[PDB]
RNA sequence: AACUAUUCCAAAAGUUAAACAACUAACUUAACAUGGACUAGCAAUUUCGGUUGGGGUGACC
RNA sequence: CUCGCACACGCUUACAUCAGUAACUAAUAAUAUACUGAUAAUUAACAACCAAUAAACCAAAACAACACUAAAACGUUUAUUAAUUACAUUGUUAACCCAACACAGGAGUGCACCAAGGAAAGAUUAAAAGAAGUAAAAGGAACUCGGCAAACACAAACCCCGCCUGUUUACCAAAAACAUCACCUCUAGCAUUACUAGUAUUAGAGGCAAUGCCUGCCCAGUGACACCAGUUUAACGGCCGCGGUAUUCUGACCGUGCAAAGGUAGCAUAAUCACUUGUUCUCCAAAUAAGGACUUGUAUGAAUGGCCACACGAGGGUUUUACUGUCUCUU
RNA sequence: ACGAGCUACCCAUGAGCAGUUUAAAAGAACCAACUCAUCUAUGUGGCAAAAUAGUGAGAAGACUUGUAGGUAGAGGUGAAAA
RNA sequence: ACCAAAGCUAGCUCAACAUACUAAACAAAUACAAAAAUACACCAAAAUAAAAUAAAACAUUCACCUAACAUUAAAGUAUAGGA
């Protein structure tokens, strides 16, 4: 009466079903049927220098813990452009027209990251 | 008329446009605006997609007219496949061409003299067959996919085996699959034979031509055969996309420049995919054409003239049962006019190198008639091929 | 569709029937939207309309329960646009046939904001709304920036 | 002859029969869909 | 469910061209003709029957064409040949003593003097004798062959009245056509056709026809011999 | 009944005379196609009164 | 003693190593491929995934030389563009699957007939009846519904019915039933999804059953054509009496009634209501059997076909030979 | 609503048929694999909700068979056995 | 003396109220053969409910029978029905 609650893997049907296990593509199937590999999809791996610098992966027991702040959208705007903006008031060059010299982005499609389509994984 | 296609099958025309799109000054609303179907809503229609950026193979196919090398003469191409209707007539309407049964005589003497035989030549050339047809594969009956090349490669080596007695055989060169582009213009009608052939066995100096004067001005008064309701153009590629510029598959200064070769070869498991052998004697008399033609314009020029050098190739073409033999000479440039001089064909045709093969015993009521082994044996096949290869020497 | 007493005595057997408006294939011609639409009308269209004295007259005089077509409404806010507007572009060539025919329908004509939302199902309504609500939510950087020189402002305002 | 072997399995033909997809292209089957959805079957379809 | 037609190719080929036989069956896969199916295998010749096809329409007087070779059909009880002229090759139906290596003129030209008719012609009806054989008979000028295809009938031409033809069909029926129409003229191939013996019930098999009922059926009153006055004459002419 | 074909009247599109005699009617119909009939096909619904020297046949009520 | 190795499909860890099994799985144990736990494991070269659009090609596979008829699966090349850049992704265990079972059943392909796989007996005893086998004096069908089964036989003849190979009630009927080549009726004059990419030598709706000799008379009824007349039986269906006559039984002839026509040819006690075990001949020592003739069958009979015949049949009957434990009569 | 993974008939697409006899791959003949299921005996809660043992019929065909598709209950399919 | 025997909890039932009415949980994957990131399209649709049953059969008829308007009466009245 075959199987109906065991979830469907390649490892269970004929020899044409192939469906992978949720890797990401790495390439296209080109023209002699082989398969060509495109060095832009595969993930590069970005590493820094860990040797001369002191962090380790645990913390020492005595030391403190703090009070537990969130950081939310404000705090983020007082620390940098707070102090720009209420310093170019003061100096009356505030221009409302462009924000940009504080750091504000009118449009997200110029730049490499982009924030809310999320052009990066991680 | 009686239209070839089914309503049924072509794709269906497009929905009725939705009514609020007859109406003037009224602006329909579409589901557009929620990136999927909905019933209740306005069919939305969309403008023909630009991707701004364009990509190489997603991109839809560019119109022929589009090309650098558009033009609107249809030129018609001869190539590798093609099958020509009446074949030998056509081949040397196209070609301006007289044809002649023998081989010639230079090539016939060359072949009778029991100096160029080989060693024992029954023996080899029956071990050449024997192998080809059987004993080359790990199977009981090979396809003639594998032995049509195989035959006419160890007899190409059984000819090879006399580079000891005659040493100018190694002035010669073999090649594979190159680039041919023979333009040419004859009677308002543009042809061009263009494509690859298999083998082209090539030489360091030129062949001899195989003509008497007497044959050629007796050529001069021959009447070209005429097929009344065939154009003599069918069975070839109408082409709107050409370049004319005489091509050998090699640039300038090739050590080998003179063609003396041709091979063809019939290699298909399937009748309808092989050539009618009239229309194989066809396609090697224009590709010989074409081979000549090419130094024929590189070693005089593009000029329209008869030839005081008269430049021969020569052409060889098998079922790998079935053998035929062509000698081109090309004694003319200018192929726009029906009344010159023509060029010059001796072919012999159906050439059978053996009758029939047996790859396994044939028994009748429990006993062997019919050993394993060829029926039949012509040396004489084999005798003009050792001599069209010997041609040189 | 109903059912039926055969020969209409009440003791014979009773069977399903249905009665089908007879269809005709006609092309009409609105003044007001200066066009000839091919439709499927009745007899008794065909009587309205020549009782109401004109196709455009027997569209707006028409409720819409009495039209029941979907493409009656669709018609009718054309041509009801047209005239709250008083589009130019109904004769380029002519003002004075056009206010010659937007003359006679003076009676019917009603401000812009109705004129639009008449033949309107409750699917393309809730769209067209959806669509005059539709915004980008606006970036906090603006909203914050406001909030400081809200601020400064009355910081600069108060000594 | 003799019988009760009368299943002979295939994925192929298990998933074409009663599969998702077939259960969803058609109204009736999405009503089966929903009926399990109300049943609260485990499995909604092979 | 829903089975597409085979019947899809747009250009034309004299190449043999691959389909898939469908026992009785209507789109639908319910059965609507009863008793066929599983024959051969068969590949379909596209025959075409507009005999007079000018090649390209620059040049539209009367041409002549080469037949090439006279083959079997599978498809139609008649043999078919193949004909080329010009650039261009098409299967038509084949005449009855039409060999290979042949001759064929295909005219749409009318004249007072009619034509000695050959028999792999094709003129317009107004252009032949009285009493000649015809088949492959447009019925409105311009639409291309349907009646007397089959292998071995004949028509005959009938009489010319009021520049219009009447033809007598295989089934002695006369049809009134425009004398604009076109006809090959002769007995189509294969005139034995009628005399061939099915030897066994496996030969109809191959032919691809299923056995018909074992159900007992009580003859009707459709049943007997009817003898009626033959039908009344089919005119394609639209009178005014 | 529906449905499938037939035949007809009506609906719908039309078309002709200015009709005849002395001092309004008639005809037309390409495919669809409505209302009402007709003739068949294919069918739909429903039923096998009781007595009886078992039932049936016969007889009777 | 011999169904073996692999692949596809299908199963999903039931496979491997170590340990444990008081009980749970094995239809018992021993122990373990199947129960328990822990720990591991199948690695791509094989396989899946793996281009479109034009253009020339009429020419079977059968060792393919060349052909046969039922007309046949399987690609080259030319042109136009096809991201160009190591390593992508996925199947890889098994003693396995479908039959509720660790089921004598059902299961495609390639190679093998052993080199690979396996074990008919838990231990005794040697009663009956039952199953499967081997042998049997003399006889050789005397058995029996029937030579069913069995045999040291493995042959000949004759009828009935169906022409033939084929098909059918999966699980009580394989036939004489159905189909069928052939012969016949009916209905159709034609175009893009069936029929059919066909066109009356074609295609549907049937009947009957090859071949051979044939297929007689009837249109009143009932149909169906012809919308009424009139036509149709290879449409549904029909095809008779009473009295008097040749010296005598019969009745060529005669009378008369009724019918639309009055059952023709053939065959016949039949697979044919009853009478019936008709009558006679042949076969046997003996036959309600079988065959052959006679034959009113007052209920045969001519395409709901009638009569002969070849060949064929796990059809139904009969004879001869042979063979036998079927039987005398069992061991 | 769900069912043609069994079975009936189709459609695509594959695969099988060795030896012997014959001018022959002739719905010929002998006889395997293969396919059926004649007759008997077992078995009858059986090994089996149709089997086992013997014996039989066909075995280049109207043949067997794999895979994927189709036709659905007022229906389908049917060499009619409802 | 074995096999056994006894609990009182898990939760449920029916109403009331009530805001209002598709809970919870969503990182990825999910309508390829659902849970498989990535290529030029198509997409979609409606037709009266029927019958079992009651009428001692059954043929017209046969409440309720997936359509908001409740409650006290008028009233099982007017009417409708093989009356
Ligand atoms: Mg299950
Ligand atoms: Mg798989
Ligand atoms: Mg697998
Ligand atoms: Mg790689
Ligand atoms: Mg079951
Ligand atoms: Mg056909
Ligand atoms: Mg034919
Ligand atoms: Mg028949
Ligand atoms: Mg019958
Ligand atoms: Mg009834
Ligand atoms: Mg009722
Ligand atoms: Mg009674
Ligand atoms: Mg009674
Ligand atoms: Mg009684
Ligand atoms: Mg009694
Ligand atoms: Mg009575
Ligand atoms: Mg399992
Ligand atoms: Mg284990
Ligand atoms: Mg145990
Ligand atoms: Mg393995
Ligand atoms: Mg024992
Ligand atoms: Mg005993
Ligand atoms: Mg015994
Ligand atoms: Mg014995
Ligand atoms: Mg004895
Ligand atoms: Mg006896
Ligand atoms: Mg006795
Ligand atoms: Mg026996
Ligand atoms: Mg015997
Ligand atoms: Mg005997
Ligand atoms: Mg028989
Ligand atoms: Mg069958
Ligand atoms: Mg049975
Ligand atoms: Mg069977
Ligand atoms: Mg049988
Ligand atoms: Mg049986
Ligand atoms: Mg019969
Ligand atoms: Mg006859
Ligand atoms: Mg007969
Ligand atoms: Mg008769
Ligand atoms: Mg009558
Ligand atoms: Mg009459
Ligand atoms: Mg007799
Ligand atoms: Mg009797
Ligand atoms: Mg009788
Ligand atoms: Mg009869
Ligand atoms: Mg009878
Ligand atoms: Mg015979
Ligand atoms: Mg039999
Ligand atoms: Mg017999
Ligand atoms: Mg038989
Ligand atoms: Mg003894
Ligand atoms: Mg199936
Ligand atoms: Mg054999
Ligand atoms: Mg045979
Ligand atoms: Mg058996
Ligand atoms: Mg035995
Ligand atoms: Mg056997
Ligand atoms: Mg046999
Ligand atoms: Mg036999
Ligand atoms: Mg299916
Ligand atoms: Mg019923
Ligand atoms: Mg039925
Ligand atoms: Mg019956
Ligand atoms: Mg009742
Ligand atoms: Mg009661
Ligand atoms: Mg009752
Ligand atoms: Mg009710
Ligand atoms: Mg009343």
């Amino acid at each position: 009466g075959a199987d109906r609650m065991s979830k469907w893997t390649s490892k269970r049907g004929p020899r044409t079903f192939c469906k992978g296990r949720g890797a990401k593509g790495t390439g296209f199937h080109g023209r002699d049927g082989k398969f060509v590999q495109i060095k832009e999809m595969i993930p590069e791996l970005v590493v820094p220098e860990l040797a001369g610098f002191k962090l380790k992966p645990y913390v020492n027991y005595r030391a403190p813990e703090g009070t537990d702040t969130p950081l939310t959208a404000k705090q983020l705007f007082l620390e940098t452009a707070a102090p720009a903006i209420e310093k170019d008031f003061k100096a009356g060059t505030f221009d409302p027209e462009h924000l940009e010299k504080y750091g504000f982005e009118p449009t997200q499609e110029g730049k490499l990251f982009q924030l809310y389509p999320k052009n990066f994984p991680r | 008329a009686y239209e070839w296609g089914v309503r049924s099958t072509r794709k269906p025309e497009p929905p009725p446009l939705d009514r609020v799109y007859e109406i003037p000054g009224l602006e329909p609303i579409t589901y557009a605006g929620k990136m999927h179907f909905m019933p209740g809503l306005a069919r939305p229609v969309f403008p023909p997609w630009d991707p701004g950026w364009t990509h190489p193979k997603f991109r839809r196919l560019p119109p022929l007219h589009e090309h650098p090398l558009y033009k609107d003469q249809a030129c018609y191409v001869f190539h590798q496949r093609c099958r020509l209707l009446e074949g030998v007539k056509q081949a040397l309407w196209l070609t301006k061409t007289q044809l002649i049964e023998g081989l010639p005589e230079k090539v016939l003497r060359l072949a009778d003299d029991p100096r160029n035989h080989i060693e024992n030549q029954d023996e080899r050339v029956l071990n050449a067959i024997s192998h080809a047809r059987l004993w080359h594969s790990t199977e009981d009956i090979p396809k003639r996919e594998t032995y049509c090349p195989v035959i006419v490669d160890s007899l190409i080596q059984l000819c090879k085996s006399q580079i000891l007695k005659h040493p100018s055989l190694a002035r010669r060169i073999c090649a594979q699959n190159n680039t041919l582009s023979a333009t040419w213009n004859r009677e308002s009608i543009l042809l061009q034979v263009h494509g690859s052939s298999g083998a082209r066995l090539n030489a360091k100096d030129p062949l001899p031509p195989v003509a008497s004067q007497e044959e050629v001005e007796a050529t001069k008064n021959h009447v070209l055969e005429t097929f009344y309701p065939i154009s003599p153009t069918m069975g070839l590629q109408e082409c709107n996309v050409y370049d004319v510029n005489d091509d050998t598959g090699f640039q300038e200064g090739y050590p080998y420049p003179c063609p003396h070769t041709l091979y063809f070869l019939e290699s298909a498991n399937l009748r309808p995919r092989r050539f009618q052998p009239d229309q194989l004697r066809a396609k090697m008399i224009l590709f010989a054409f074409g081979s000549a033609l090419a130094q024929a314009r590189l070693l005089y020029g593009n000029d329209s003239k008869v030839l005081e050098q008269p430049v021969v190739v020569q052409s060889v073409g098998t079922d790998g049962r079935l053998f035929q033999f062509l000698v081109l000479q090309l004694n003319t440039t200018d192929l726009a006019s029906d009344e010159g001089v023509k060029n010059l064909a001796w072919v012999d045709s159906d050439q059978l190198l053996y009758q029939h093969f047996w790859c396994l015993p044939v028994i009748k009521k429990k006993v062997v008639v019919e050993p394993v082994g060829p029926i039949g044996f012509q040396p004489e096949t084999f005798r003009k091929f050792l001599a069209l290869y010997l041609h040189g020497a | 569709l109903g059912h039926r007493y055969v020969n209409n005595d009440k003791l014979s057997k009773r069977v399903r029937k249905v009665w089908k408006p007879q269809l005709f294939q006609r092309e009409l011609y609105s003044e007001i939207l200066d066009k000839r639409f091919t439709v499927t009308v009745t007899m008794r269209t065909l009587d309205l309309i020549d009782q109401a004295c004109g196709f455009d007259f027997y569209i707006l005089k028409t409720p819409k329960e009495d039209l029941c077509s979907k493409f009656g409404m669709d018609l009718k806010r054309g041509m009801l646009l047209r005239l709250a507007r008083q589009d130019p572009q109904l004769h380029p060539d002519d003002p004075a046939r056009r206010a010659a025919i937007y003359d006679r329908y003076k009676a019917f004509v009603i401000p812009e904001a109705e004129a639009e939302w008449v033949g309107l199902t409750l699917d393309e309504a809730v769209e067209k709304q959806r669509l005059l609500e539709e915004k980008d939510p606006i970036p906090l950087f603006k909203i914050f920036v406001e909030e400081l020189l809200g601020q400064l402002q009355q910081q600069a305002l108060s000594e | 002859k003799a019988r009760g072997n009368e299943y002979q399995p295939s994925n192929i033909k298990r998933k074409h029969k009663h599969g998702w997809v077939r259960r969803l292209r058609t109204p009736t089957g999405v009503q089966v869909i929903l009926r399990r959805m109300h049943k609260g079957r485990k499995s909604l379809s092979h | 469910a829903t089975s597409v037609s085979w019947k899809s190719r747009t250009k034309y080929t004299v190449m043999p061209v691959k389909m898939r036989k469908s026992g009785g069956r209507n789109h639908t896969g319910q059965i609507q003709v009863h008793g066929i199916g599983g024959g051969h295998k068969q590949r379909y010749r596209m025959i075409d029957f507009l005999r007079f096809r000018p090649e390209h329409e620059s040049k539209p007087g009367p041409f002549e064409e080469k037949v090439i070779a006279v083959r079997y059909d599978p498809c139609r009880s008649a043999d078919i040949a193949l004909v080329a002229g010009g650039n261009r090759k098409r299967w038509i139906i084949a005449t009855e003593n039409m060999k290979a290596g042949d001759t064929v003129l295909n005219s749409d030209h009318i004249g007072r003097m009619a034509v000695a008719a050959r028999e792999g012609d094709a003129h317009p009806l107004g252009a032949l004798p009285v009493g000649t054989l015809i088949n492959n008979v447009e019925s409105e000028p311009g639409r291309g062959a349907q009646y007397i295809r089959a292998a071995g009938t004949c028509g005959v031409l009938l009489r010319k009245v009021n520049g219009t033809a009447i033809i007598q069909l295989p089934s002695k029926r006369q049809m009134q056509v425009l004398e604009t129409c076109i006809a090959t003229v002769g007995r189509v191939s294969n005139v034995d056709h009628n005399k061939r013996v099915i030897g066994k019930a496996g030969r109809n098999r191959w032919l691809g026809k299923r056995p018909n009922s074992g159900l007992w059926q009580r003859k009707g009153g459709w049943a007997g011999r009817k003898i009626r006055p033959l039908p009344p004459m089919k005119s394609y002419v639209k009178l005014p």
